[PDB]
Order: structure tokens, then C-alpha cells, then sequence
């Protein structure tokens, strides 16, 4: 219990968020207004019964020591249907399924290769079948880069895409991934499934829906 | 994994016939690995040290008709209820949950 | 499966521009798009027959992901 | 926290009587909102507990968490039909009081 | 060698040969059932099970399904229930183990078929589910140990019995009604008062053949019983009896004489009387026995083959002949159950055509003969060809255009 579930503090920082908090060995902001903060040891854990609703930039951030503000990775895209934002889609990447896939697409939401699924739109999306995007290159499905190179393999087609939010590779699998709302047992064996939105299971739907008639970019994303 | 499973024979014979594996890997590393937790051999250690055990403390012999009745015994010592829950989901959708009869009230 | 059933298509994506996906990706050695005998018009969503078998699976898997008239091209086995 | 029974008792043996297990093993009560009925009262919860040959029969709760248990068995996997109709009613056939608790 | 690991293992596959007759029992419990029902009438001494779960074919709770197939199941047991005594019987009688694992390291190989072989080959050859026996009785059948008339240990075939009853007869005055009633008696009847002399060359010779086919027919019946410990038994009970007992002619000799008293019957042995009989007669009596022990046993089984001959004998024709292809088809089978003609004429449909390169498919026409050569399952013979699918490949239809392909000239 030495996270922090401190809120009411965008225009933040990790710097300006642990400059009060400093021992914080962890301090990672949710896209939302919420932050966590946490301390390796014991004294300095205990936070939220010592500098609650501290001022932060001139407003105060109460500080409370639980998990209310909030392995496989999580590619949190907030996917932006046309100039409005369409929902956060944190698909939880299934990297014991096919980790390869996972860590392509958490690496494409991070954008920390140079380029990926931050920024990026979805040009070949279809109702309850598939929604597929990634690709920085052509930003059609016919571009995109792994890895290993333009074109790369599927990792394992152990998941399948069995409800909504399911990620899976699209294509083989470069940088192109494709998100479904609903089964997709016919093209299984041919995309290899990557994913399940626990969360943001409702942005897929959003998507889902969406899909294109509007343009569904995911222009904030992160893992 | 043949001589893994060699070394770790080795190390439940050396432990059930209880210092010697921990003796070793002090002495010498990653080959007396096995006695440890963190990895997942260590139930697999565990069951081959109590094998081990038993086979040494009768060391006596078994005479099992004796056989059949221990097999008959090992033979003696959900899908209904699966498919009343299906039927009761499958009911609960067929059914119209939009009249409802007031009686009570709370 | 002889024949691939591409659709996701609109009516500009006909069969004939199906027989032109197919010279461009892999090819298909007749269509079955019939359509009725009041509106007499190609859909677009049709078993286009390949070449052979791993033919229909390349329409399926390769000349899946065209946007065919708009639509997102999407073939199956048949 | 607060609680409320509602307990239906069907004929004895009367009607139940005219027979081939269709459906029959069990009511459940399902927490269905006012807004959608067959609607002038809505923001209403009612507990609305419906079977095959008895007609529902629905007890309304004002309440948003009246008796809403959570965490009540010790992990027992049976979805059955709803979360509240496993986790507090009961189903006396022999009797014929299904019990929405 | 490792003798405290080798015991080890073979602790492991007593448990695994345990519990792959026990996953067998929860399989289908029906077969225990009989096997101790069957044993209730041979060892008094064991406890018996349910009736209602012998019947319903349960053993706790689940009830199982019916399963020749229980012939083969109770062959399958009896040979597991012999390799674990053996394996019982082979076990009746570290530093440097960790220092040679060390050599030869470097090899790219798995090595998992420690334990688990033990219980895939007892666990009840097959690739998903085709046989109920296991790896190592695979290849059993019940065809090589029983004849066509006893369908699995059903029945009894004794035709060839009255026949050689009829033979020794020297007549034909022998049916085959007579046969069953005269055999039924075989506990004093068919020494003193049977239907053939006690010391006939003509009859005893058959009598022992005949005792001894039912002896080997017990033995099939019970196979998963102890047949070694029944026989032990028998061989004792006749050893501790003085059987045979009359009011006034008191006990009389397997020598066809009675005595006058117990004490004139003990001391007839050691005379030149009995001891003569003893000594020539000695197989002949045992024979009988054995013969009366074995009808005491399967006397179900002979009442079933009399049922049958009678039914037989009293049937027509085509029941008899529907009788014997339904016993037929109970002995061979598995254990376990899974346009007008100007068309015809100027088109070339009058002549057909068949091409070799497409597995000699014939089609009506030329035009569908000359069409094989951009087909699918054609351009699978061009696959097979080696030759790629071109136009010389195309203007061949026969095999051997193969040899004159890409790689032919360049
Ligand atoms: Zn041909």
C-alpha cells in the first residue's frame, strides 16, 4: 500500500509531481486528472496522512494511499473518432498469447520506435469484423514496418477473437493491427490475436461503430 | 533435459537418502539450481525426494483380487447443473421482463 | 474451396472490378455475382472461382484488405 | 445492509398439474429499471421475478443498492441467469415459493 | 545402475497400472461387477458389491454405460494385473550419478518418457479413440481364444462333443437333444450311473478332450479371475474329500464299487483293488472332475448352449440361417461400437476421352479433354509432372512429357 491515489492536481509534471513527494521511486500521471505516486520505503510511504491536498502549481492535489485512481502490456490509446475523442481503449496486449504481436503493438501505442499507433489512423475498419491500423507509412494497411523490417511474422494464434476488444495482427504482421468488437473465427488462422480490451472495451465498440467515414486516430497514446 | 533430470535425481537421492544438496551448492552454481524455489521444479524435487523416501523405508515388498479391489477402491475415491443454467439463462432471455405485476413494494 | 466470396465491396467494386483485383493480386477464373431478376446489378460481393485453392486463399488473405469502393474487401473460403 | 423478501408461493397444486420438464428447474428475479415497460413510472428498480406458467410478479425497491450483496459466496462459478437472483433468492420447488431476497 | 530409483519406478508404475485399471472401472464399472459376481460363485470368503450399482453399472454415484468388448476388457486387466505382479515381484527381491549426467551435455534432444509411458501403455496403438485395450494388448482378440457357436464367453459349442459321443457310440442313433440332458449330470451320478461306462476307451478318450475344452472355456470365461487360485482350490477340495456318501452303501470308489463301512473303504486303498485304479485311472478321474467342476462353474453357460441348440434345433431354415449371421456378426465385430443424341453426336460427346496427367480422368467431349490442361486437380497432375504449368506442358496430355520440363534444356 505505498501508491498514492492523488487527483485534482494535463498541465502537470513528473518533476513537478515528485518534487513534493520527494522519496518516490515511482510517479506515472494517467492521461486523466489522476497521478500515482510511490515511495520505496516505509517512513516515507505515508503520504496521504502527511501532505494531503498539498498545492501543486498553485492547486491543491489531495493525496489518498489507494488504488482508486487508475505481465501483459497495455497499449492505452485514446482513440480519437474525427476531431473528438471516441473513447481511451487500454487493449491489455496478450503477450502469453503471441508476445511479439503484444509488444509491437504496446511499442506502437509508447511511440518509441519513431513511429506507430500515436498518431496513426485506422483505414480499414469494417462493422463487427475488424479494425485495422498502425500502419505510419502509407497509413492504408499497405505500409507500416515491424521490428525486424518492413514485413515480420505472426508471433502465435493461441487467443482468438472471441468478444469486443480483442487486438489482434493484422496484415505477415508489420505494424498493421486490428482491433474486433465481435467473433472472428473465419479469419482466424491468418491474424494472429494480440489482445483483449478488458478496458476500453466500449472505445472498440465506439470504433466499431465509427467504422471510414471518420477519421479514427489515436493522435494520444502510451503503454 | 535428460541430464537435468540425471542431476536432479542425483540431488533427491543425495536429499531423502537432508544437508547435501544444500552443502553442494555452497561448495560449488547453476547446476544445484534445482533445490531451489524460484524455479518450478522444485513440487517435481519435492515429489521425487518423497518417492525416494518411500521407496527406502520399506527397503518389504507388496502383495496386491488385491489389485482389483485397490483399483476398484482408487475407482471410487455438474453437467446437470451446467445445463439448468443454461436452460434458466436461455429462459430468463425468453422470457418478458417488461409486465411487471406489482404485488409488494420496498 | 475453388472460389474465394470477396465482398465488403460496394457496387463500383463489381465483378468486373473484382476479375481487375484479381489480375492485380491473384487471380480468378470466373465469378458467381448473380443478382436478381428485378435489379440486375453486380454488388460487388461475390465467389469470385480462382486459379486453384491456395489462389482463393491468397484472395482471402492478400486481396483481403483492399478498400474496395470505399469498403474494406474482405474474402472468404467457399 | 438493509434487505428485502419477497416471498410467491404458487397454487397448491391447482394449475401446476396440466408436464414434460420444459424449462422448469427455477424463477429468478432480475433488477430491471422503470425507464422501459409496457413506461408512465420510471427511476424505479423493481426486483421483477418472472416463470414460465406464473405470470412476474415484481417487488419495487426505491433503492439503487437494496440488498445488492457482493462477495457473498466463497468464489462458486454459477452464473445461472443474474448476479442477484444466484446471490440472494432461493428456489423452493417443493414448497413453490421462490423466495426474492 | 541405480537399484533405489529403478524401485522407485516401479512403485510409480504399480501406481500407474492402480490407476489406469481404476480410470477403466470409473470408465464403465459394469465389468467388475461381473467379474465379482462371477467370482461370488467360485470364493466365498470375498465381499460382494452392490446390487443395485452392479445393475446400474455404478460404483459411488456416476453410472457408467454398457461395454466381446467385456471379454476383451477382462483380457486387458488380466494382463496388466500380470505385468504389475511381475514389476512387484522384479522389486520384491548419488554424487557421482550427478558427475556423469555431465557428459555428452551438448545434445539437442528431449527426454520425457520416464513415467509417463508406463501409464500410456496400460491407460485404457490407438491415435484418438479407437481401441478401449491398451498399447500392450492391442492386437488382442477374442477370435483366437474362443470358437464361433461361444460368441465371447457366451455359450458352449458341444456339437462336436455329441458327435464324438456319437462316434464312440458307434451308431447314429445320437442326437443332438440327448447330448445336453446325458452331460448335465457332470455328484455321485456320473461315476456310478452315468451315460457312458467309467472305463470305456471309447468314451473316456473323448470324455477327457471334452473336460478339458471346458476347462480351457472356464478359463476364458474367467481370465480375470484367479484361474490358478480356482484350480488350487479345486485340486484341494478333492484332495480333502469320502465325498461320495450313501446310507447303506456308504462311499463308493472313482474302481465303480461301493464299500460296506468307512473303515473297509480307507483300507480298500491299500489293497491290490483300488490301488490298481489308482494307479491307471488316476487322469481319467481327474478328467471327470474336472469336467463337473467346470459345467458347476459355466452351468449357466451350458444352459445358455442348450437354450441355443434348442432354439436351433426347433427354428426353420432362415432363423436358423438368420440365428447364425446374427452369431457371426456378434463374434467379428469390434469391442467398442463407433437430353437428346444430336448433342451426343456432333460435339464429341459420342467418343470420350481420359487424360493421364490427371490421374486418367476421362470427360466426355474433346473439348473438356483438351480443357484438363488448365484445370485444378489437372494442374495437380502438372505438380506431380515436375513440369510447370506451361503451354508445352499443356500440349502434352500423357505422363512421361515430364522429361522434356524446364529442366530439360536452358
Ligand atoms: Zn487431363
Amino acid at each position: 500500500k505505498r501508491v498514492l491515489y492523488v487527483g485534482g492536481l494535463e498541465e502537470v509534471d513528473d518533476k513537478v509531481l515528485h518534487a513534493a513527494f520527494i522519496g518516490d521511486i515511482t510517479d506515472i500521471q494517467i492521461p486523466l486528472d489522476y497521478e500515482t505516486e510511490k515511495h520505496r520505503g516505509f517512513a516515507f510511504v505515508e503520504f496521504e496522512l502527511a501532505e494531503d491536498a498539498a498545492a501543486a502549481i498553485d492547486n491543491m492535489n489531495e493525496s489518498e494511499l489507494f488504488g482508486r485512481t487508475i505481465s501483459n502490456p497495455q497499449v492505452y490509446m485514446d482513440i480519437k473518432i474525427g476531431n473528438k475523442p471516441a473513447g481511451r481503449i487500454q487493449m491489455l496486449l496478450r503477450s502469453d498469447v503471441v508476445p511479439m504481436t503484444a509488444e509491437n503493438f504496446r511499442c506502437l501505442c509508447t511511440h518509441e520506435k519513431g513511429f506507430g499507433f500515436k498518431g496513426s489512423s485506422f483505414h480499414r475498419i469494417i462493422p463487427q469484423f475488424m479494425c485495422q491500423g498502425g500502419d505510419f507509412t502509407n497509413h492504408n494497411g499497405t505500409g507500416g514496418k515491424s521490428i525486424y523490417g518492413k514485413k515480420f511474422d505472426d508471433e502465435n494464434f493461441i487467443l482468438k477473437h472471441t468478444g469486443p476488444g480483442l487486438l489482434s495482427m493484422a496484415n505477415t504482421n508489420g505494424s498493421q493491427f486490428f482491433l474486433t468488437c465481435d467473433k472472428t473465427d473465419w479469419l482466424d488462422g491468418k491474424h494472429v490475436v494480440f489482445g483483449e480490451v478488458t478496458e476500453g472495451l466500449d472505445v472498440l465498440r465506439q470504433i466499431e461503430a465509427q467504422g471510414p467515414k471518420q477519421k479514427v486516430i489515436i493522435a494520444d497514446c502510451g503503454e | 533435459s535428460a541430464f537435468d533430470l540425471d542431476v536432479v535425481k542425483l540431488t533427491a537421492q543425495f536429499v531423502a537418502r537432508r544437508q547435501f544438496l544444500t552443502q553442494l551448492m555452497q561448495k560449488e552454481n547453476y547446476q544445484f539450481d534445482f533445490l531451489r524455489p524460484q524455479h518450478s521444479l522444485f513440487n517435481y524435487f519435492t515429489k521425487l525426494v518423497e518417492q525416494y523416501t518411500k521407496i527406502l523405508i520399506p527397503p518389504s515388498k507388496l502383495k496386491k483380487r488385491e489389485v482389483l479391489d485397490q483399483v476398484c477402491y482408487r475407482v471410487e475415491w455438474r453437467k446437470k447443473e451446467e445445463e439448468e443454467k443454461e436452460k434458466e439463462r436461455v429462459a430468463y432471455a425468453q422470457i418478458d421482463w417488461h409486465d411487471f405485476v406489482v404485488v409488494e413494494t420496498v | 474451396d475453388a472460389t474465394v466470396y470477396v465482398g465488403g465491396l460496394d457496387e463500383k467494386v463489381s465483378e468486373p472490378l473484382l476479375w481487375e483485383l484479381f489480375l492485380q493480386a491473384g487471380p480468378v477464373v470466373n465469378t458467381h455475382m448473380p443478382k436478381d431478376r428485378v435489379t440486375g446489378q453486380h454488388q460487388g460481393y461475390g465467389f469470385v472461382e480462382f486459379l486453384s485453392e491456395e489462389d482463393a486463399d491468397y484472395a482471402i488473405k492478400i486481396m483481403n484488405m483492399i478498400k474496395l469502393y470505399g469498403k474494406p474487401i474482405r474474402v472468404n473460403k467457399a | 445492509r438493509p434487505g428485502y423478501k419477497v416471498t410467491k408461493q404458487r397454487d397448491s397444486e391447482m394449475g401446476q398439474q396440466s408436464d414434460y420438464p420444459e424449462i422448469a428447474e427455477m424463477p429468478r428475479h432480475r433488477f430491471m429499471s422503470a425507464y422501459e415497460q409496457r413506461p408512465p413510472d420510471r427511476r424505479w428498480q423493481y426486483l421483477l421475478m418472472a416463470a414460465e406458467p406464473y405470470e412476474t410478479i415484481a417487488f419495487k425497491v426505491p433503492s439503487r443498492e437494496i440488498d445488492k450483496a457482493e462477495g457473498k459466496f466463497w468464489t462458486h462459478w454459477n452464473r445461472e441467469t443474474k448476479q442477484f437472483f444466484l446471490q440472494f433468492h432461493f428456489k423452493m420447488e417443493k414448497p413453490p415459493a421462490p423466495p426474492s431476497l | 545402475e541405480t537399484i533405489l530409483e529403478q524401485q522407485r519406478r516401479y512403485h510409480e508404475e504399480k501406481e500407474r497400472l492402480m490407476d489406469v485399471m481404476a480410470k477403466e472401472m470409473l470408465t464403465k464399472k459394469s465389468t467388475l461387477r461381473d467379474q465379482i459376481n462371477s467370482d461370488h460363485r467360485t470364493r466365498a470368503m470375498q465381499d460382494r458389491y452392490m446390487e443395485v450399482s452392479g445393475n446400474l453399472r455404478d460404483l459411488y454415484d456416476d453410472k457408467d454405460g454398457l461395454r466381446a468388448e467385456f471379454y476383451n476388457r477382462l483380457k486387458q486387466i488380466k494382463e496388466f494385473h500380470r505385468k504389475h505382479p511381475n514389476e512387484i515381484c522384479v522389486p520384491m527381491s548419488l554424487k557421482a550419478r550427478e558427475n556423469p549426467s555431465e557428459e555428452a551435455q551438448n545434445l539437442v534432444e528431449f527426454t520425457d518418457e520416464e513415467g509417463y509411458g508406463r501409464y500410456l501403455d496400460l491407460h485404457d496403438y490407438i491415435n484418438l479413440k479407437a481401441s478401449e485395450k491398451l498399447d500392450y494388448i492391442t492386437y488382442l482378440s477374442i477370435f483366437d481364444q474362443l470358437f464361433d457357436i461361444p460368441k465371447e464367453r457366451k455359450n458352449a459349442e458341444y456339437k462336436r462333443y455329441l458327435e464324438m459321443l456319437l462316434e464312440y457310440l458307434q451308431d447314429y442313433t445320437d442326437r443332438v437333444k440327448p447330448l445336453q440332458d446325458q452331460n448335465e449330470l457332470f455328484f455321485e451320478k456320473k461315476w456310478e450311473n452315468g451315460t457312458f461306462p467309467g472305463w470305456p476307451k471309447e468314451t473316456s478318450s473323448a470324455l477327457t478332450h471334452a473336460g478339458a475344452h471346458l476347462d480351457l472355456s472356464a478359463f476364458s470365461s474367467w481370465e480375470e479371475l484367479a484361474s490358478l487360485g480356482l484350480d488350487r482350490l479345486k485340486s484341494a477340495l478333492l484332495a480333502l474329500g469320502g465325498t461320495l456318501e450313501e446310507r447303506a452303501q456308504r462311499l463308493f470308489s472313482t474302481k465303480s464299487l461301493e464299500s460296506l463301512d468307512t473303515s473297509l473303504f480307507a483300507k480298500n486303498p491299500k489293497s491290490k483293488g483300488t490301488k490298481r485304479d489308482t494307479e491307471r485311472n488316476k487322469d481319467i478321474a481327474f478328467l471327470e472332475a474336472q469336467i463337473y467342476e467346470y459345467v458347476e462353474i459355466l452351468g449357466e453357460q451350458r444352459h445358455l448352449t442348450h437354450e441355443n441348440v434348442q432354439r436351433k434345433q426347433a427354428r426353420t431354415g432362415e432363423e436358423r440361417e438368420e440365428e447364425e449371421e446374427e452369431q457371426i456378426s456378434e463374434s467379428e465385430s469390434e469391442d467398442e461400437e463407433n437430353i437428346p443424341y444430336w448433342l451426343y453426336k456432333l460435339h464429341g460427346l459420342n467418343i470420350n476421352y481420359n487424360c493421364e496427367i490427371c490421374g486418367n480422368y476421362t470427360y466426355r467431349g474433346p473439348k473438356a479433354f483438351q480443357r484438363h490442361f488448365a484445370e485444378w486437380r489437372h494442374a495437380h497432375g502438372m505438380r506431380c509432372l515436375g513440369i510447370p504449368n506451361t503451354a508445352h506442358f499443356a500440349n502434352v496430355t500423357q505422363i512421361e512429357d515430364a522429361v522434356s520440363l524446364w529442366a530439360k534444356l536452358k
